[PDB]
């Protein structure tokens, strides 16, 4: 086609969903991880993430207002990347990256994955 | 603005 | 902080909610523009218009699953617009540009309303 | 990934 493009708009539109999030506005589901709750938006959680694309796109699940996740899953880790899918800004740090690395594993976020194995090899 |  | 970002984060949940729109999924509002119909999301409707983030903020309003546009908005100009909240890919054109200008002003679209002026100004 |  012959469109022009704003460049800053991806980034805009995250930035309001970010700020969505923390008025918890529209949110429409709340994520469990052991004694820990995040609000969020189950598109941008989908947007972000394989596991919860296929446990939104399930015919059942589509319609949960919680998801329970694995209790082997680290708090902190998860709140990491939900910061991460609504920023693009990962905390990491040597004190956090492995819970980092195994959550983005379970909740398969590829690129957080491979930034992760790289910081590692090079502390070896 | 761009062209893309 | 001391964050790494990933570049390409913010235009992939751009990609990946637009395919989630494309297939249906998870569209909690109809827009209604005369005799046409779009399917789309609040939050992404919220993050790219001043006037949907006005709509979708009311307490009343929030919960309605169908919005009338005023008869005076032309389909093609919110169809433009729609797509341009999705992609940051601006479909103008001589023949569709005045549309799309009084649209984004209605929507308060103020970056798409600032390249039709531009554009405008030049063919003068 | 950059250092942003
Ligand atoms: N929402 C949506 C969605 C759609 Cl519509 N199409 C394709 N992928 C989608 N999301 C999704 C699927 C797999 C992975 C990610 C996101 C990040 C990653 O590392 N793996
Ligand atoms: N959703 C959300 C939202 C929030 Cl949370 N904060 C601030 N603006 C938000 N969205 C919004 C408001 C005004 C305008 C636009 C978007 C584009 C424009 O030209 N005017
Ligand atoms: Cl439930
Ligand atoms: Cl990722
Ligand atoms: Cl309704
Ligand atoms: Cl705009």
């Amino acid at each position: 086609d012959s469109c022009i493009q704003f460049t800053r708009h991806a980034s805009d539109v995250l930035l309001n969903l970010n700020r969505l999030r923390s008025r918890d506005i529209l949110t429409d589901v709340v994520i469990v991880v052991s004694r820990e709750q995040f609000r969020a938006h189950k598109t941008v959680l989908m947007a972000c993430s394989g596991l919860f694309y296929s446990i939104f796109t399930d015919q059942l699940k589509c319609n949960l207002s919680v998801i329970n996740l694995d209790p082997e899953i680290n708090p902190e880790g998860f709140c990491i990347l939900l910061d991460f899918m609504y920023t693009s800004r990962l905390n990491l740090r040597e004190g956090n990256i492995m819970a980092v690395m195994a959550t983005a594993m379970y909740l398969q976020m590829e690129h957080v994955v491979d930034t992760c194995r790289k910081f590692i090899k090079a502390s070896e | 603005w761009v062209i893309p």
